[PDB]
């Protein structure tokens, strides 16, 4: 549906649960 | 990817943790 | 999960994220 | 429509207007 | 609840204040 | 106290789960 | 309404929330 | 579509890219 | 000044409403 | 306005910078 | 673009905004 | 180091673009 709005929450949700491990963000 | 899984249905911390490093 | 000081709306959004459909309570007062 | 994205703004909007009173958040 | 009221139409601070403690 | 446990002290996932309903 | 220091994007989002459809202005400069 | 949710991200995105210049936000 | 009133000093609902249009 | 342009399609920093002061 | 200290989820959201469809990496560790 | 460049030091648009993919 609306990936740009969804993406912005995702990335906040990964920052919390990955912490010190970090992550990569690839919309593809 | 994570967009096509977590934007449609909702994911939990545990599905979400699959994307971490 | 991150290892940091969570305050104001950052702490609420962490709650929102980890409690899922249970929902949660936020009672900040002393 | 999309409660998970909506929910995340709501809870931020309650934190501002309830302040010291706090709130309960129950999606039901 | 507040989801079914404030996710469809928009609520103001005053409708929003109904949910406070 | 939530502020006390997680804002001025640090708290793990298991400690934020105490505030869930 | 909360009783705290509002800064950066927290202050803008507070504005967005309290001005509603009036909208608002944000001029941070000294 | 859903301007209130969209609006909230916009205003965050203007705060970052306008910086010291600031902006006006008029939904019209 | 908005930063001055609400970021380095605290400001009530009535003081943030001065910045509405 | 910016709502009708940046809520439908996505805008970049450069389209976004049109709205600055 | 703003002239400030970007940390926690503010720094990630700045990344999300400026990298666009390239996406980005976030590796905070020392 | 990203934290090092942008959290405890300040970094311009060109410095955050180094973290894009
Ligand atoms: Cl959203
Ligand atoms: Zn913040
Ligand atoms: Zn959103």
């Amino acid at each position: 549906v609306n990936q740009y709005l969804c993406g912005s929450h995702l990335v906040e949700a990964l920052y919390l649960v990955c912490g010190e491990r970090g992550f990569f963000y690839t919309p593809k | 990817g994570i967009v096509e899984q977590c934007c449609t249905s909702i994911c939990s911390l545990y599905q979400l943790e699959n994307y971490c490093n």
